[PDB]
Protein backbone atom coordinates (compact mmCIF):
# COMPACT_ATOMS: atom_id res chain seq x y z
CA UNK A 1 0.00 0.00 0.00
CA UNK A 2 1.70 3.45 -1.16
CA UNK A 3 2.40 5.57 1.66
CA UNK A 4 0.72 8.61 3.24
CA UNK A 5 1.73 11.21 5.77
CA UNK B 1 -13.17 19.60 28.71
CA UNK B 2 -14.05 23.08 29.43
CA UNK B 3 -13.23 22.80 32.92
CA UNK B 4 -9.94 20.92 32.20
CA UNK B 5 -6.46 23.12 32.31
CA UNK B 6 -4.94 23.48 28.87
CA UNK B 7 -1.61 22.08 30.10
CA UNK B 8 -3.68 19.18 31.68
CA UNK B 9 -5.32 18.39 28.38
CA UNK B 10 -1.64 18.15 26.97
CA UNK B 11 -0.41 16.23 29.70
CA UNK B 12 -3.11 13.62 29.31
CA UNK B 13 -2.59 13.72 25.55
CA UNK B 14 0.62 12.44 26.01
CA UNK B 15 -0.13 10.05 28.52
CA UNK B 16 -2.72 8.83 26.18
CA UNK B 17 -0.16 8.29 23.33
CA UNK B 18 2.09 6.14 25.78
CA UNK B 19 -1.36 4.02 26.17
CA UNK B 20 -2.42 3.75 22.63
CA UNK B 21 -5.80 5.80 23.46
CA UNK B 22 -6.01 7.53 20.75
CA UNK B 23 -9.55 8.38 20.67
CA UNK B 24 -9.05 9.99 24.69
CA UNK B 25 -5.94 11.70 22.45
CA UNK B 26 -8.26 13.34 20.00
CA UNK B 27 -10.50 14.27 22.43
CA UNK B 28 -8.04 15.93 24.50
CA UNK B 29 -6.04 17.69 21.92
CA UNK B 30 -9.74 19.31 20.74
CA UNK B 31 -9.69 20.51 24.05
CA UNK B 32 -6.75 22.60 24.02
CA UNK B 33 -7.57 23.19 20.85
CA UNK B 34 -11.34 24.83 22.15
CA UNK B 35 -8.65 26.56 24.75
CA UNK B 36 -8.23 29.47 22.29
CA UNK B 37 -4.63 29.70 22.35
CA UNK B 38 -2.12 29.08 19.21
CA UNK B 39 -0.49 25.76 19.51
CA UNK B 40 3.41 24.93 19.43
CA UNK B 41 4.68 22.54 17.15
CA UNK B 42 5.18 19.63 19.68
CA UNK B 43 0.99 20.56 20.56
CA UNK B 44 0.67 20.28 16.52
CA UNK B 45 2.30 17.27 16.00
CA UNK B 46 -0.07 15.57 19.28
CA UNK B 47 -2.97 16.79 17.68
CA UNK B 48 -2.30 15.31 13.80
CA UNK B 49 -1.12 12.04 15.34
CA UNK B 50 -4.43 11.67 16.97
CA UNK B 51 -6.71 12.10 14.93
CA UNK B 52 -4.43 10.40 12.46
CA UNK B 53 -4.74 7.15 14.25
CA UNK B 54 -8.34 7.86 15.00
CA UNK B 55 -9.58 8.49 11.03
CA UNK B 56 -7.20 5.42 10.58
CA UNK B 57 -8.84 2.95 12.17
CA UNK B 58 -11.82 4.30 10.99
CA UNK B 59 -11.02 4.49 7.28
CA UNK B 60 -9.46 0.61 7.35
CA UNK B 61 -12.39 -0.77 8.54
CA UNK B 62 -14.70 1.30 5.85
CA UNK B 63 -12.20 -0.55 3.05
CA UNK B 64 -13.15 -3.72 4.74
CA UNK B 65 -16.44 -3.17 4.73
CA UNK B 66 -17.05 -1.60 0.88
CA UNK B 67 -15.05 -4.27 -0.54
CA UNK B 68 -17.34 -6.79 1.09
CA UNK B 69 -20.32 -4.73 -0.18
CA UNK B 70 -18.71 -4.72 -3.84
CA UNK B 71 -18.28 -8.47 -3.91
CA UNK B 72 -22.01 -8.79 -2.64
CA UNK B 73 -22.93 -6.36 -5.72
CA UNK B 74 -21.25 -8.97 -8.13
CA UNK B 75 -23.15 -11.45 -9.73
CA UNK B 76 -23.50 -14.79 -8.17
CA UNK B 77 -23.73 -13.06 -4.95
CA UNK B 78 -26.72 -14.26 -2.79
CA UNK B 79 -28.74 -11.40 -1.26
CA UNK B 80 -27.82 -10.70 1.87
CA UNK B 81 -30.20 -7.86 3.12
CA UNK B 82 -29.52 -4.31 3.68
CA UNK B 83 -27.04 -5.04 6.64
CA UNK B 84 -23.62 -4.97 5.03
CA UNK B 85 -24.55 -1.47 3.44
CA UNK B 86 -26.07 -0.03 6.47
CA UNK B 87 -22.95 -1.18 8.77
CA UNK B 88 -20.97 0.66 6.17
CA UNK B 89 -22.79 3.70 5.86
CA UNK B 90 -22.81 3.79 9.94
CA UNK B 91 -18.81 3.64 9.87
CA UNK B 92 -18.63 5.97 6.80
CA UNK B 93 -20.98 8.36 9.01
CA UNK B 94 -18.78 8.14 12.02
CA UNK B 95 -15.62 8.87 9.85
CA UNK B 96 -17.44 11.91 8.21
CA UNK B 97 -17.90 12.94 11.75
CA UNK B 98 -14.49 12.92 12.73
CA UNK B 99 -13.13 14.65 9.83
CA UNK B 100 -15.95 17.34 9.84
CA UNK B 101 -14.88 17.60 13.37
CA UNK B 102 -11.00 18.27 12.60
CA UNK B 103 -12.24 21.01 9.75
CA UNK B 104 -14.21 23.07 12.13
CA UNK B 105 -11.14 23.02 14.51
CA UNK B 106 -8.85 24.15 11.63
CA UNK B 107 -11.52 26.89 10.65
CA UNK B 108 -12.21 28.11 14.21
CA UNK B 109 -9.86 29.29 14.18
CA UNK B 110 -6.43 27.59 13.79
CA UNK B 111 -5.93 28.90 10.09
CA UNK B 112 -6.89 32.11 10.49
CA UNK B 113 -4.42 32.44 13.70
CA UNK B 114 -1.25 31.04 12.36
CA UNK B 115 1.05 34.08 10.83
CA UNK B 116 4.17 31.94 10.74
CA UNK B 117 4.73 29.33 7.72
CA UNK B 118 5.89 26.11 9.37
CA UNK B 119 2.51 26.15 11.47
CA UNK B 120 0.51 27.57 8.38
CA UNK B 121 1.73 24.80 6.19
CA UNK B 122 0.87 22.40 8.68
CA UNK B 123 -2.92 23.04 9.19
CA UNK B 124 -3.98 23.45 5.90
CA UNK B 125 -1.87 20.02 4.73
CA UNK B 126 -4.23 18.76 7.47
CA UNK B 127 -7.16 20.66 5.57
CA UNK B 128 -6.17 18.84 2.63
CA UNK B 129 -5.69 15.65 3.98
CA UNK B 130 -9.00 15.43 5.80
CA UNK B 131 -10.87 16.83 2.84
CA UNK B 132 -8.90 13.81 1.02
CA UNK B 133 -10.82 11.75 3.78
CA UNK B 134 -13.80 12.63 3.10
CA UNK B 135 -13.49 12.36 -0.57
CA UNK B 136 -12.36 8.73 -0.69
CA UNK B 137 -15.76 7.98 0.41
CA UNK B 138 -17.89 10.66 -1.63
CA UNK B 139 -20.42 9.32 -4.33
CA UNK B 140 -22.41 12.47 -5.53
CA UNK B 141 -22.79 16.06 -6.27
CA UNK B 142 -20.85 17.28 -3.76
CA UNK B 143 -17.98 14.97 -4.72
CA UNK B 144 -16.42 17.46 -6.95
CA UNK B 145 -16.44 20.36 -4.42
CA UNK B 146 -14.74 18.20 -1.93
CA UNK B 147 -11.95 16.82 -4.29
CA UNK B 148 -11.12 20.73 -5.13
CA UNK B 149 -11.12 21.86 -1.54
CA UNK B 150 -8.38 19.25 -0.82
CA UNK B 151 -6.78 20.58 -3.88
CA UNK B 152 -6.86 24.16 -3.07
CA UNK B 153 -5.79 23.84 0.70
CA UNK B 154 -3.12 21.05 -0.77
CA UNK B 155 -1.82 24.18 -3.44
CA UNK B 156 -1.71 27.17 -0.84
CA UNK B 157 0.59 24.64 1.15
CA UNK B 158 2.74 23.86 -1.48
CA UNK B 159 3.01 27.48 -2.22
CA UNK B 160 4.17 28.64 1.24
CA UNK B 161 6.08 25.78 1.32
CA UNK B 162 7.86 26.58 -1.43
CA UNK B 163 8.32 30.40 -0.93
CA UNK B 164 9.10 29.69 2.83
CA UNK B 165 11.21 26.39 3.54
CA UNK B 166 13.75 24.41 2.78
CA UNK B 167 13.23 21.63 0.87
CA UNK B 168 14.51 19.60 3.20
CA UNK B 169 11.92 20.63 5.04
CA UNK B 170 10.07 17.04 6.90
CA UNK B 171 6.61 19.20 6.81
CA UNK B 172 7.52 19.75 2.92
CA UNK B 173 7.80 16.57 2.12
CA UNK B 174 5.29 15.13 3.91
CA UNK B 175 3.00 17.19 2.59
CA UNK B 176 4.36 16.61 -1.00
CA UNK B 177 3.72 12.84 -0.74
CA UNK B 178 0.46 13.64 0.63
CA UNK B 179 -0.65 15.70 -2.41
CA UNK B 180 1.33 12.93 -4.63
CA UNK B 181 -1.39 10.48 -3.37
CA UNK B 182 -3.85 13.22 -3.73
CA UNK B 183 -3.16 13.21 -7.31
CA UNK B 184 -2.42 9.19 -7.98
CA UNK B 185 -5.89 8.09 -5.79
CA UNK B 186 -8.02 11.06 -5.78
CA UNK B 187 -7.93 13.42 -9.00
CA UNK B 188 -6.95 10.38 -11.17
CA UNK B 189 -3.54 12.00 -12.24
CA UNK B 190 -0.81 9.23 -11.89
CA UNK B 191 2.07 11.09 -14.10
CA UNK B 192 1.52 14.20 -11.90
CA UNK B 193 1.68 12.43 -9.13
CA UNK B 194 4.81 10.45 -10.25
CA UNK B 195 6.19 13.77 -11.73
CA UNK B 196 5.82 15.95 -7.91
CA UNK B 197 7.16 12.86 -6.00
CA UNK B 198 10.47 12.28 -8.33
CA UNK B 199 10.74 16.17 -8.24
CA UNK B 200 9.82 16.81 -4.47
CA UNK B 201 12.82 13.96 -3.86
CA UNK B 202 15.40 15.33 -6.39
CA UNK B 203 15.48 18.82 -4.89
CA UNK B 204 15.49 17.14 -1.30
CA UNK B 205 18.44 15.25 -2.39
CA UNK B 206 20.40 17.80 -3.84
CA UNK B 207 20.19 20.16 -0.27
CA UNK B 208 20.77 17.27 1.99
CA UNK B 209 24.35 18.63 2.28
CA UNK B 210 23.53 21.64 4.40
CA UNK B 211 21.77 18.75 7.19
CA UNK B 212 23.37 17.91 10.24
CA UNK B 213 23.11 14.26 10.95
CA UNK B 214 19.73 14.18 12.76
CA UNK B 215 18.31 16.71 10.41
CA UNK B 216 19.51 14.81 7.63
CA UNK B 217 17.90 11.10 9.52
CA UNK B 218 14.66 13.02 9.56
CA UNK B 219 14.54 13.82 6.23
CA UNK B 220 15.99 10.76 4.32
CA UNK B 221 13.43 9.11 6.29
CA UNK B 222 10.42 10.69 4.55
CA UNK B 223 12.63 10.64 0.83
CA UNK B 224 12.10 7.01 1.39
CA UNK B 225 8.46 7.40 1.84
CA UNK B 226 8.81 9.20 -1.88
CA UNK B 227 11.27 6.42 -3.22
CA UNK B 228 8.61 3.72 -1.98
CA UNK B 229 5.62 5.28 -3.77
CA UNK B 230 7.57 5.86 -6.47
CA UNK B 231 9.06 2.14 -6.82
CA UNK B 232 5.31 0.98 -6.70
CA UNK B 233 4.17 3.30 -9.19
CA UNK B 234 6.42 2.99 -12.23
CA UNK C 1 -30.69 -2.02 19.43
CA UNK C 2 -34.01 -2.77 20.39
CA UNK C 3 -35.00 -2.21 17.05
CA UNK C 4 -32.65 -4.40 15.25
CA UNK C 5 -33.07 -8.22 14.25
CA UNK C 6 -31.47 -10.28 15.69
CA UNK C 7 -30.04 -12.22 12.87
CA UNK C 8 -29.05 -8.61 11.58
CA UNK C 9 -27.17 -8.03 14.92
CA UNK C 10 -25.15 -11.53 14.73
CA UNK C 11 -24.37 -10.69 10.90
CA UNK C 12 -23.24 -7.29 11.73
CA UNK C 13 -20.90 -8.31 14.84
CA UNK C 14 -19.54 -10.65 12.21
CA UNK C 15 -18.72 -8.01 9.82
CA UNK C 16 -17.33 -5.40 12.74
CA UNK C 17 -14.95 -8.50 13.98
CA UNK C 18 -14.04 -8.56 9.98
CA UNK C 19 -13.17 -5.03 10.20
CA UNK C 20 -11.96 -5.17 13.57
CA UNK C 21 -14.44 -3.10 15.21
CA UNK C 22 -14.93 -4.88 18.79
CA UNK C 23 -16.30 -1.59 20.62
CA UNK C 24 -19.09 -1.79 17.89
CA UNK C 25 -19.00 -6.05 17.62
CA UNK C 26 -19.25 -5.77 21.62
CA UNK C 27 -22.57 -3.80 21.65
CA UNK C 28 -23.73 -5.49 18.49
CA UNK C 29 -23.71 -8.76 20.92
CA UNK C 30 -24.74 -7.13 23.56
CA UNK C 31 -28.47 -6.37 21.79
CA UNK C 32 -28.40 -9.70 20.48
CA UNK C 33 -28.50 -11.24 24.06
CA UNK C 34 -30.42 -8.66 25.10
CA UNK C 35 -33.16 -10.09 22.41
CA UNK C 36 -33.54 -12.85 25.21
CA UNK C 37 -32.68 -16.06 23.26
CA UNK C 38 -30.15 -18.67 24.06
CA UNK C 39 -27.20 -18.06 21.97
CA UNK C 40 -25.37 -20.88 20.26
CA UNK C 41 -22.18 -21.67 20.56
CA UNK C 42 -20.77 -19.62 17.55
CA UNK C 43 -22.73 -16.78 18.94
CA UNK C 44 -21.18 -17.26 22.48
CA UNK C 45 -17.94 -17.34 20.98
CA UNK C 46 -18.65 -13.94 18.80
CA UNK C 47 -19.42 -12.54 22.25
CA UNK C 48 -16.72 -13.60 24.12
CA UNK C 49 -14.30 -12.36 21.54
CA UNK C 50 -15.99 -9.37 21.21
CA UNK C 51 -15.68 -8.29 25.18
CA UNK C 52 -12.30 -9.89 25.61
CA UNK C 53 -10.46 -7.25 22.34
CA UNK C 54 -12.72 -4.71 24.21
CA UNK C 55 -11.18 -5.12 27.97
CA UNK C 56 -7.85 -6.17 26.91
CA UNK C 57 -7.36 -2.70 24.89
CA UNK C 58 -8.85 -1.15 28.20
CA UNK C 59 -6.72 -3.11 30.06
CA UNK C 60 -3.25 -3.13 28.59
CA UNK C 61 -3.56 1.00 28.90
CA UNK C 62 -4.79 0.71 32.91
CA UNK C 63 -1.43 -1.23 33.06
CA UNK C 64 0.76 1.27 31.26
CA UNK C 65 -0.73 4.15 33.20
CA UNK C 66 -0.45 2.45 36.68
CA UNK C 67 3.23 1.74 35.74
CA UNK C 68 3.37 5.69 35.03
CA UNK C 69 1.62 6.21 38.28
CA UNK C 70 4.22 3.91 39.93
CA UNK C 71 7.38 5.77 38.98
CA UNK C 72 5.85 8.91 39.22
CA UNK C 73 5.80 7.97 43.10
CA UNK C 74 8.62 6.98 43.94
CA UNK C 75 11.87 8.21 45.25
CA UNK C 76 13.59 11.44 43.18
CA UNK C 77 10.23 11.85 41.26
CA UNK C 78 9.70 15.17 40.27
CA UNK C 79 5.97 16.04 41.63
CA UNK C 80 3.48 16.81 38.41
CA UNK C 81 0.16 17.16 39.88
CA UNK C 82 -2.50 15.04 39.34
CA UNK C 83 -2.99 14.17 35.97
CA UNK C 84 -2.03 10.78 36.09
CA UNK C 85 -3.46 9.72 38.66
CA UNK C 86 -6.83 11.09 37.29
CA UNK C 87 -6.35 9.58 33.69
CA UNK C 88 -5.55 6.57 35.18
CA UNK C 89 -8.92 6.35 37.17
CA UNK C 90 -10.44 7.26 34.08
CA UNK C 91 -9.23 4.50 32.04
CA UNK C 92 -10.18 2.09 35.47
CA UNK C 93 -13.59 3.29 35.59
CA UNK C 94 -14.12 2.42 31.84
CA UNK C 95 -12.88 -0.83 31.93
CA UNK C 96 -15.04 -1.73 35.56
CA UNK C 97 -17.80 -0.28 33.12
CA UNK C 98 -17.74 -3.18 30.69
CA UNK C 99 -16.63 -5.77 33.17
CA UNK C 100 -19.95 -4.61 34.83
CA UNK C 101 -21.95 -4.71 31.52
CA UNK C 102 -20.80 -8.15 31.00
CA UNK C 103 -21.82 -9.84 34.33
CA UNK C 104 -24.92 -8.06 33.79
CA UNK C 105 -25.34 -9.67 30.95
CA UNK C 106 -24.58 -13.38 32.51
CA UNK C 107 -26.48 -12.49 35.15
CA UNK C 108 -29.67 -11.71 32.82
CA UNK C 109 -30.19 -13.87 32.04
CA UNK C 110 -27.55 -16.15 30.71
CA UNK C 111 -26.33 -17.99 33.07
CA UNK C 112 -29.96 -19.02 34.92
CA UNK C 113 -30.93 -20.45 31.03
CA UNK C 114 -28.00 -22.55 30.39
CA UNK C 115 -28.80 -26.02 31.06
CA UNK C 116 -26.03 -27.88 28.90
CA UNK C 117 -23.05 -28.35 30.13
CA UNK C 118 -20.87 -27.02 27.56
CA UNK C 119 -22.60 -23.44 27.57
CA UNK C 120 -23.04 -23.34 31.49
CA UNK C 121 -19.40 -23.69 31.67
CA UNK C 122 -18.91 -20.84 29.24
CA UNK C 123 -20.96 -18.81 31.53
CA UNK C 124 -19.28 -19.14 34.02
CA UNK C 125 -15.62 -19.14 32.60
CA UNK C 126 -16.68 -15.95 31.42
CA UNK C 127 -17.50 -14.83 34.50
CA UNK C 128 -14.88 -15.67 36.49
CA UNK C 129 -12.65 -14.16 33.53
CA UNK C 130 -13.96 -10.80 33.87
CA UNK C 131 -14.49 -11.02 38.07
CA UNK C 132 -10.43 -12.02 37.64
CA UNK C 133 -10.24 -8.11 35.63
CA UNK C 134 -11.94 -6.21 38.18
CA UNK C 135 -9.66 -7.68 40.95
CA UNK C 136 -6.90 -6.85 38.64
CA UNK C 137 -7.58 -3.14 39.64
CA UNK C 138 -9.50 -3.65 43.16
CA UNK C 139 -7.94 -2.23 45.71
CA UNK C 140 -9.37 -2.06 48.92
CA UNK C 141 -12.69 -3.40 51.06
CA UNK C 142 -14.59 -5.38 48.21
CA UNK C 143 -11.01 -6.69 47.04
CA UNK C 144 -11.54 -10.05 48.71
CA UNK C 145 -15.30 -10.41 47.90
CA UNK C 146 -14.60 -10.04 44.05
CA UNK C 147 -11.68 -12.04 44.25
CA UNK C 148 -13.38 -14.92 46.43
CA UNK C 149 -16.30 -14.15 42.83
CA UNK C 150 -13.54 -15.01 40.52
CA UNK C 151 -12.55 -18.21 42.80
CA UNK C 152 -16.23 -19.18 43.07
CA UNK C 153 -17.10 -19.12 39.11
CA UNK C 154 -14.19 -20.49 38.18
CA UNK C 155 -14.21 -23.58 40.68
CA UNK C 156 -18.15 -24.77 39.66
CA UNK C 157 -16.92 -24.35 35.97
CA UNK C 158 -14.58 -26.89 36.72
CA UNK C 159 -16.83 -28.62 38.72
CA UNK C 160 -19.32 -29.61 35.55
CA UNK C 161 -16.41 -29.89 33.31
CA UNK C 162 -15.03 -32.47 35.26
CA UNK C 163 -18.12 -34.34 35.35
CA UNK C 164 -19.81 -33.48 32.17
CA UNK C 165 -16.65 -32.81 29.47
CA UNK C 166 -13.55 -34.88 27.78
CA UNK C 167 -10.34 -33.57 29.11
CA UNK C 168 -9.23 -32.31 25.71
CA UNK C 169 -12.21 -30.20 25.60
CA UNK C 170 -11.10 -26.84 24.32
CA UNK C 171 -13.25 -24.88 26.75
CA UNK C 172 -11.77 -26.85 29.80
CA UNK C 173 -8.29 -26.17 28.57
CA UNK C 174 -8.78 -22.66 28.61
CA UNK C 175 -10.64 -22.60 31.71
CA UNK C 176 -7.80 -24.62 33.46
CA UNK C 177 -5.67 -22.43 32.04
CA UNK C 178 -7.28 -18.71 32.65
CA UNK C 179 -7.82 -20.27 36.43
CA UNK C 180 -4.58 -20.98 36.95
CA UNK C 181 -3.36 -17.50 35.85
CA UNK C 182 -5.87 -16.45 38.42
CA UNK C 183 -3.80 -18.93 41.04
CA UNK C 184 -0.79 -17.21 40.32
CA UNK C 185 -1.51 -13.43 40.15
CA UNK C 186 -4.52 -12.90 41.87
CA UNK C 187 -4.76 -15.51 44.64
CA UNK C 188 -1.38 -15.43 45.09
CA UNK C 189 -0.96 -19.39 44.90
CA UNK C 190 2.18 -20.15 42.17
CA UNK C 191 2.41 -23.56 43.62
CA UNK C 192 -1.46 -24.50 42.92
CA UNK C 193 -1.26 -22.48 39.41
CA UNK C 194 1.67 -25.20 38.05
CA UNK C 195 -0.03 -28.12 39.47
CA UNK C 196 -2.82 -27.26 37.81
CA UNK C 197 -1.76 -26.18 34.05
CA UNK C 198 0.63 -29.49 34.81
CA UNK C 199 -2.32 -31.89 36.17
CA UNK C 200 -4.35 -30.43 32.77
CA UNK C 201 -1.72 -30.86 30.25
CA UNK C 202 -1.01 -34.60 31.29
CA UNK C 203 -5.04 -35.62 31.65
CA UNK C 204 -5.45 -34.10 27.94
CA UNK C 205 -2.18 -35.97 26.85
CA UNK C 206 -3.54 -39.01 27.71
CA UNK C 207 -6.59 -38.60 25.64
CA UNK C 208 -5.18 -37.12 22.82
CA UNK C 209 -5.44 -40.88 21.13
CA UNK C 210 -9.52 -40.18 20.74
CA UNK C 211 -9.40 -37.27 18.57
CA UNK C 212 -9.78 -36.80 15.20
CA UNK C 213 -6.82 -34.52 13.16
CA UNK C 214 -8.92 -31.25 13.61
CA UNK C 215 -9.82 -31.83 17.17
CA UNK C 216 -6.23 -32.84 17.90
CA UNK C 217 -5.14 -29.29 16.65
CA UNK C 218 -7.59 -27.81 18.63
CA UNK C 219 -6.58 -29.04 21.34
CA UNK C 220 -2.72 -28.89 21.09
CA UNK C 221 -2.65 -25.25 20.69
CA UNK C 222 -4.45 -24.73 23.99
CA UNK C 223 -1.75 -27.53 25.45
CA UNK C 224 0.73 -25.25 24.13
CA UNK C 225 -0.33 -22.16 25.80
CA UNK C 226 -0.12 -24.41 29.26
CA UNK C 227 3.18 -25.38 28.35
CA UNK C 228 4.12 -21.99 27.62
CA UNK C 229 2.76 -20.98 31.00
CA UNK C 230 4.58 -23.69 32.93
CA UNK C 231 8.30 -22.77 31.11
CA UNK C 232 7.58 -19.49 32.16
CA UNK C 233 7.20 -20.48 35.88
CA UNK C 234 9.36 -23.07 35.84
CA UNK D 1 3.48 -12.49 29.13
CA UNK D 2 1.84 -15.36 30.52
CA UNK D 3 -1.23 -16.63 28.65
CA UNK D 4 -4.90 -16.66 29.02
CA UNK D 5 -7.83 -17.58 27.15
CA1 LIG E 1 -0.59 34.41 15.09
CA1 LIG F 1 -32.09 -23.76 28.61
Amino acid sequence: RRMSN
Amino acid sequence: MGSMERASLIQKAKLAEQAERYEDMAAFMKGAVEKGEELSCEERNLLSVAYKNVVGGQRAAWRVLSSIEQKSNEEGSEEKGPEVREYREKVETELQGVCDTVLGLLDSHLIKEAGDAESRVFYLKMKGDYYRYLAEVATGDDKKRIIDSARSAYQEAMDISKKEMPPTNPIRLGLALNFSVFHYEIANSPEEAISLAKTTFDEAMADLHTLSEDSYKDSTLIMQLLRDNLTLWT
